[PDB]
DNA sequence: GGTCGTGACTGGGAAAACCCTGG
DNA sequence: CCAGGGTTTTCCCAGTCACGACC
């Protein structure tokens, strides 16, 4: 346990994670009820999206771009579970006029129920209702999918603390893909989806032992597969994968049912489903707690580093030094990589405990420009993996850095 | 009391006044000049109209030297002049040793010996040096290498950028890197002549100091301009006839500027060299390293050849030059000082800025017609376009030497190794086509000038190679005037075809033109006017004379409906920021460290410890100009302040260290108070002798008789016509001139009218000649018979201190040619002699009283001090006391014994902490839309007349 | 409204923004009620999204992204108008339950109301919270930003369409700036950050005149700037900047002074708060409003274009086959289309769709989609190497090696800033 | 009238890429 | 079978004309 409540204090101090220490719950990380995450964090959720994307959208044909809003307006069909938007006037207004009777608030209840709209719990249900379209966008050709990365909510039902019917609201992140895919071959697709995400997963790992997949069915029939990584504490879902069939598409239009068939080769079918829904937030919890090693230090993927190099200066006078780092950092900017810009900081503290800082803020690499560097152009570079330093021509610091990061994403 | 009269009932100096700056007594006009002058002034009928009278002023002087005013002006020019005559004696006659063995290399000074023993002096230690300094344009500005020649031997410097390779250098530049050319605190003071001093200047380094160390300089290019020099048309028909009218024998007594053309000019022998290499104008610090040898003897042949020239010079100058308040003020124009604060990078910022976005904004307009220009090539679609039509639309050939199933994991790697394989077999077909790429071939003739080949290191997409100026950018905006398609023909420049030959004449046109001789067949080729008569060919529509035209309905933008007022909005906004950018962001500066700076400016409260306070050297040719004007190549040409021009605020970016104040004022109608005075002394020495003496003295602007009013009255047209003939008749303008003038004022007057409308004004002016030939009965008739009487006589010297003019202009070589050039001369000789006259007298009294006071610039007739804050009102009182020396010397120069009151006195003596043209205007430019309290914080400086500053000052110099 | 409403019909048409005419109402589409974007919109956004990121966060050593979450959990200051959120656990044990009674539905109704969430309307409360953390992220030294894109969620009134008293639910995405700044440089910033994003509204727009600014004060004097866009039925607010003192910078901790100071060199000040939000969605469809020429001069203008900028055009190449051998023409185009792919240009998976549409059809279906470049590869391509390429704005044919393509549109959309 | 920059255009010469000649 | 004589094309630089800055 003491591990567990190390790294978190890590991801704390250097702004990972956000908030103070008892509203940093492992239960609340796990369950969304967090108060977010530090701007490291962000970066990180970001590039987390950003390999997801690629590795999805951009690379198949098949896969487009979808929007669903945030809500579903009224009528809702009963038995919904997800959260009502409620307007506070009305309930007000309620409570100030007691003349009517239980019934009858019973039945203002009901009407508003019937009529309140809700926050969506999985983007799966909006994704269908792009599905004639879409399907209009690649000639009725199958199979074609949609994505997109994006925010829910979900309910928390906290049994530690609940006392006068409390129930917190959940926000996660998750990235959906709606494959719809002719029912010839479908758990074939389900196979191809399922060892690339795995490999996908396994990709940026430190360990990709602790990765690991398991077959399911559900109470209708449907095959499916569900991965999970083992976190210290267990194993906890980070991505679901369900053969939905036609149950929703059939519902969803009960009119013309040619008009949401599809065209699989000379013939016009009802594509069946596939649902690939996973937590970028907990994936993101799952490799921070995978880079812990015990010097502590943050070892995160090449690719998925919130931040790739730093940059100090060193013994000497100020003016010149600064106008070089602020060239240097200009330069990199303007080539796609991420800095940090430590020049600025004036407080005297070691090398050795600035190295330590750097390190556990996830930085692959650390820039210190010295009087020597005015003298003949060599910047001290210190590697996170190794701890060696080394000097390198300031020229071709950009060169050698894109080069590691090509180099890092093809292995 | 104080209060008189002159025998024209003109306001004259207070008796206190005229007593001590008169001596006592004179030989006042007699009563015949007196009765000859009524006469003559009734005959015009301008005489009697009284004025509310000036208040009377007091003052007592500082004691005046010698026994009259141009001798107390003479001792005090000695006393100036004093060492620096002796030191350029001493220099001008000194044994040179020979020249250098092989030069050292060490940072710094080095001394060579007689023999070739080379020793690092740590500072030059010579009353008088000649100088040659050398930049390395491409690693910055500082300077690199110096070799200077004394009486004792050559001396040799090299700058730290060549000893040593280090990374990388601050841009800006400190005073570290500078040369240490000054005598610290057996002798004081110190020369240093050399070729375009001005350049060499601006790289010592104690002329940065704001204290003022005591050096002056002179520019042998300044000697050769005032001795020997050419006006423009001269310069041009020189260099024309040395590649191949009468009085050619001024191409034998003068020559341009460069040190070569002034070295046969003077001394002949062989042809200076000239190292085609230029490395110091392109090269690299490493390639100036190898070569060291070659280029610090091209140095030293400068040197060289630049005491050549100013040995065998400087007797000639004195020769012609003998008075020494000339030579006091020569030295004193090129010791300019401008102090710049911490808000000069960002001033280049915003400029830069917003001339960015401005530019931009206008390219993508024209861009977006561009493109749209392609459509019109597929299908024969250009014939009938009716401005598009004559641009080039020839192409260029490009020339040469089911079901589904998903995959298995393996079998998509090898698809993708197959797949890039594929890809990377057609790379190398190469094997083919030019190996010199081909430009944009497929797009018509006109679209592929305009972009740039991607073998160019800025390339940006699309054709970003579009500015107004460019010959098809009109046709590509189809401008019709009053409704008539546009047309350029290089046989009469630009013009509007009007549709209706029939093979001629409009039938239901007028205007410029038609020109039958550039024809095409159907319609006819008028001109669009100009600002300088028909003669000249409009050469780009998009100008600043055109923007009456935009809003008039006369022009239409025809492909837009707003755009146009718009496109020439954009024009005039950045057109000044476009031709000055180099310049500008060219300029040195100096950041004077917090060390260096004065106690005082760090002790004072506005003091700011992270700002950064520094200096610019401006670099002034003190003669380069026929009438020995000053020349400098951006403060002389500095837009002074607009809200619509960008980088307009240059000069009020200028700005006075914590401290100190700017202290300034201007000379008021100079030219023509100096023509009516000259007039005036010819006459009968009496103010006012002719009517264009008195509307220039106590012309009544208000109401009633005024120099630019009376002469509007004669011809009955509007008072800014007859500004600006009077302006041109200054100058010298014949009738051809007012009669296109007034045509063009007017196209309801036709010529036949409109020629004896131009000769009764001229006549009423300046008057007829008849012959004993001179002008007699015109109202300017004195003046400018006494004007041709200097400029026509065998040795022309000035007027006031008698600098003649330049030997190329003299009778004996130009005789019956160059006539205006010479008169001009005159009037404007004579100001720059006032300049000097001032300036030496605010040394003296700056000097006299221990006044903390420097030089600011010398904008021909402004004068700015850099003063303390504590005695900002004593300097003022200095300057008006100045003013009036040198208004009273200037008169009794021609002879007469008085001077009046209206002119005793400055009218506005500046004080400021910002160069601008008035202290209340708070100049929001574009670049700065706020303003400069809201920019940069400077308050509104205080203007004060001569009341207030004896008030303020109680009328007294000491503390 | 001819030229409207043809944009808005190719805007359906193409797939820029999703859902039917009766919904692509413009009281629809500026409101935050319209029922989506097509997936070219979601990539035209995507793209905005990123050149502002990029010119806000990027290029600024001392800003830093922040994560709002996305509800506020109460319990809330009275008066607030912002929505309730009802988990539907709570309703159904509720409504199942027979024994409650009206005064347990009233106290029921009551404890709702005084412990209930609400969805964010601004980003600048949630933002504040951060403040304390990211200022020690900073070393303690001001000035610092806080920056932020995402959706939020504002009320919709309506008269016509709403029978049932039924008040809509609207949402827009927000990219929203907080710069605390020393009082002393209260308007310098504000100014300062007004230019900027002025230059930077107008930097992709093809006609930069259309876009504006206008200083306006807010009922308690405090300085503000709103920025608007020349519609064809006239300005809409796209962007709005605010000196909001430090009001509710003192509210949001009003226990102790010296947690909340600030270093402005070598003094602690509590500092003022800047704030500026844009309206990403209005600004989406102002940007395919200027692509699209209102052409009422010359009157032979035809081709509907649509002039995005091409760092902000949603697909930047498209690939087509012409005549020759199907199999190794289209080895070919999966070839050049990885490499396209591999070098971040977006490309259009046109040579499978299996349709022979004549070639000027083909061209203006891949204008319409404001395609910067048509790359088309033919027998002679296989033959030497030589691939055609169509320009978006000038329409002309042109030839280039294979090898070529990647550098010169790499070149291209990099130097098109 | 004098003085200074500039830019767009242009003509002529210099540097670099082709044809088929033939021993 | 390739080096060149003569050919052509392209690149560059001096000069020219119109323009807009202080006097």
């Amino acid at each position: 346990g003491e591990g567990s409540e190390a790294l978190l204090e890590i991801c704390q101090r250097r702004h990972f994670l956000s908030g103070s220490k008892q509203q940093l719950s492992r239960d609340s990380l796990l369950s969304g009820c967090h108060p977010g995450f530090g701007p490291l964090g962000v970066e990180l959720r970001k590039n987390l999206a950003a390999e997801w994307w690629t590795s999805v959208v951009v690379f198949r044909e098949q896969v487009f771009p979808v929007d669903a809003l945030h809500h579903k307006p009224g009528p809702l069909l009963p038995g919904d579970s997800a959260f009502r938007l409620v307007s506070a006037e009305t309930l007000r207004e309620i409570l100030q006029d007691k003349e009517l009777s239980k019934e009858q608030l019973v039945a203002f209840l009901e009407n508003v129920l019937k009529t309140s709209g809700k926050l969506r719990e999985n983007l799966l249900h909006g994704a269908l209702e792009h599905y004639v379209n879409c399907l209009d966008l690649v000639n009725k050709r199958l199979p074609y999918g949609l994505a997109q990365i994006g925010v829910c909510f979900h309910p928390v039902f906290d049994t530690k603390q609940i006392r006068n019917g409390v129930k917190s609201i959940g926000e996660k992140t998750e990235a959906s893909l709606v494959w719809f895919t002719p029912p010839r071959t479908s758990n074939q697709w389900l196979d191809f989806w399922l060892r690339h995400r795995l490999q996908w997963w396994r990709k940026f790992a430190m360990s990709p032992s602790n990765f690991s997949s398991s077959d399911c069915q559900d109470e209708e029939g449907r095959k499916g597969n569900k991965l999970y990584y083992n976190f210290p504490w267990g194993k906890e879902l980070i991505e679901t994968l369900w053969n939905l069939g036609d149950h929703e598409l059939l519902h969803m239009y009960p009119g013309n049912v040619s008009k949401l068939h599809g065209r699989d080769g000379r013939k016009n079918v009802v594509p069946c489903v596939l649902s690939v829904n996973g937590d970028l937030d907990r994936g993101m919890l799952a490799y921070l707690y995978d880079s812990f090693q015990l010097r502590k230090v943050l070892k995160l993927h090449p690719c998925l580093a919130p931040i790739k190099v730093a940059l100090d200066v060193g013994r000497g006078p100020t003016l010149e030094l600064r106008q070089v780092c602020q060239g240097l950092f200009n330069e990199l900017l303007e080539n796609g990589i991420s800095v940090w810009p430590g020049y600025l900081e004036t407080m005297q503290s070691s090398l050795e405990q600035l190295y330590s800082k750097y390190d556990e803020m996830s930085i692959l690499f650390t820039v210190l420009v010295t009087e020597t560097t005015l003298e003949n152009g060599l910047i001290h570079l210190r590697s996170r993996d190794t701890t060696m330093k080394e000097m390198m021509h300031i020229s071709k610091l950009k060169d050698f850095l894109i080069k590691y990061i090509s180099s890092a994403k093809n292995v | 009391g104080q209060l008189r009269h002159n025998p024209l009932d003109i306001q004259m100096l207070s008796r206190g006044l005229h007593e001590q700056i008169f001596g006592q007594g004179g030989e006042m006009p007699g009563e015949a000049a007196v009765r000859r002058s009524v006469e003559h002034l009734q005959k015009h009928g301008l005489w009697g109209q009284p004025a509310v009278p000036l208040p009377d002023v007091e003052l007592r002087l500082p004691p005046l030297y010698g026994d009259n005013l141009d001798q107390h002006f003479r001792l005090l020019a000695q006393k100036q002049s004093l060492p620096y005559l002796e030191a350029a004696n001493l220099l001008l006659q000194a044994q040179l040793p020979p020249k250098p063995p092989a030069w050292a290399w060490a940072e710094g000074w080095t001394r060579y010996g007689p023999e070739g023993e080379a020793v690092p002096v740590a500072i030059p230690e010579e009353r008088a040096l000649v100088f040659a300094v050398a930049v390395c344009l491409a690693e910055g500005t500082c300077p690199t290498l110096a070799v200077a020649i004394s009486p004792s031997a050559w001396y040799s410097w090299c700058s730290q950028r060549l000893v040593e390779e280090r990374y990388s250098w601050t841009s800006q530049l400190s005073p570290a890197d500078l040369i240490p050319l000054e005598v610290p605190t057996d002798w004081q003071e110190q020369l240093v002549v050399g070729h375009n001093v001005s350049f060499d200047r601006a790289h010592i380094r104690e002329q940065y100091l704001i204290q003022g160390s005591r050096m002056r300089f002179l520019d042998t290019m300044s000697m050769h301009m005032a001795i020997s020099g050419l006006s423009s048309f001269q310069r041009s028909l020189w260099i024309a006839a040395k590649q191949g009218i009468s009085s050619w024998d001024w191409l034998d007594i003068s020559s341009v500027n460069s040190l070569a053309e002034v070295h046969r000019l003077y001394v002949g022998g062989p042809p200076l060299e000239k190292e085609p290499r230029e490395l110091f104008v392109k090269g690299t610090m490493k390639d100036i390293r190898e070569n060291f040898q070659d280029l610090m003897q091209y140095c030293a042949q400068d040197v060289w050849a630049t005491h050549e020239v100013f040995q065998q010079q400087l007797p000639l100058f004195l020769e012609r030059c003998p008075h020494p308040v000339t030579l006091a003020g020569m030295l004193e124009m090129g010791v300019s000082y401008l102090p710049v604060n911490q808000n000069w990078e960002r001033y280049l910022a915003e400029a830069q800025g917003t001339y960015e976005e401005l530019q931009r904004e206008m390219k993508k307009s024209l861009m977006d017609l561009a493109n749209d220009a392609c459509q019109l090539l597929s299908g024969e679609r250009y014939k009938e376009d009716p401005w598009l039509w004559d641009l080039e639309w020839d192409l260029q050939e490009f020339k040469q030497k089911e079901d589904l199933g998903p995959c298995s994991e393996e079998e998509e790697f090898q698809q993708d190794v197959m797949a890039r394989a594929c890809l990377q077999k057609l790379k190398g077909t190469t094997e083919l086509l030019p190996k010199r790429p081909q430009h944009l071939p497929g797009h018509p003739g006109w679209y592929r000038k305009l972009c740039p080949r991607l073998d160019d290191p800025a390339w940006t997409p699309g054709p970003s190679l579009l500015s107004l100026q460019m010959r098809v950018t009109p046709k590509l905006m189809a401008l019709t005037w009053d409704g008539f398609p546009l047309h350029y023909s290089e046989r009469h420049g630009w013009g509007y075809l009007v549709p209706g030959r029939r093979d001629t004449q409009p039938s239901y046109h007028h205007g410029n033109g038609p020109y039958n001789d550039v024809d095409i067949p159907g319609c006819w080729f008028f001109k669009l006017p100009h600002k300088d008569g028909n003669s000249c060919n409009v050469g780009s529509p998009f100008a600043k004379d055109f923007l009456p035209k935009m809003e008039d309905g006369t022009l239409q933008a025809g492909p837009g409906g707003a755009s146009g007022p718009r496109a020439l909005e954009i024009n005039k906004m950045i057109s000044f920021w476009r031709n000055a950018h180099k310049r500008i962001s060219s300029q040195m500066v100096v950041w004077l460290p917090r060390s260096a700076l004065p106690r005082a400016v760090i002790r004072h409260p506005d003091y700011d410890e992270e700002g950064l306070y520094g200096a610019i050297l401006p670099q002034v040719v003190t003669a380069g100009t026929i009438t020995r004007r000053a020349v400098e190549p951006t403060w002389l040409t500095a837009s002074n302040a607009r809200p619509d021009r960008v980088g307009s605020e240059l000069k009020a970016m200028v700005q006075a260290p914590p401290g100190y104040t700017l202290v300034g004022a201007d000379v008021d109608s100079q030219e023509l108070w100096i023509a009516a005075v000259l007039g005036d002394a010819h006459f009968a020495g009496m103010h006012g002798c002719t009517a264009f003496g008195w509307m220039t003295l106590q012309g009544r602007k208000s109401r009633g008789t005024d120099l630019h009013s009376k002469t509007a009255t004669t011809v009955g047209i509007s008072r800014e016509h007859a500004k600006i003939f009077n302006y041109g008749r200054i100058y010298g303008a014949g009738q051809p001139f007012a009669e296109r003038l007034l045509m063009q004022f007017n196209h309801r007057l036709t010529q036949q009218e409109a020629a004896e409308k131009a000769q009764q004004m001229y006549a009423a002016t300046k008057g007829l000649r008849w012959y004993r030939r001179a002008w007699k009965g015109g109202t300017e008739s004195e003046m400018f018979n006494k004007l041709e009487s200097i400029a026509t006589s065998d040795i022309p010297r000035t007027p006031v201190l008698g600098c003649c003019i330049s030997r190329a202009l003299e009778p004996s070589a130009v005789q019956e040619e160059f006539m205006t050039s010479r008169v001009n001369w005159v009037v404007q000789s004579s100001a720059v002699d006032y300049l000097h006259l001032m300036l030496v007298a605010m040394k003296w009294l700056f000097e006299e009283f221990a006044i903390d006071g420097r030089f600011c610039i010398s904008i021909h007739d402004e004068v700015r001090y850099l003063v303390r804050e504590e005695d900002r009102y004593r300097a003022a009182l200095a300057l008006q006391i100045t003013n009036l020396l040198t208004r009273c010397m200037f008169a009794y120069k021609l002879g007469l014994n008085d001077l009046p009151q209206s002119v005793a006195f400055f009218s506005a003596v500046d004080i400021d902490r910002c160069l601008r043209k008035e202290v209340t205007m708070d100049c929001k430019t574009p670049s700065n839309p706020t303003g400069m309290e809201r920019r940069y914080g400077i308050p509104q400086g205080e203007a004060l007349d001569i009341y207030q500053i004896i008030e303020l000052t109680k009328g007294s110099l000491e503390k």
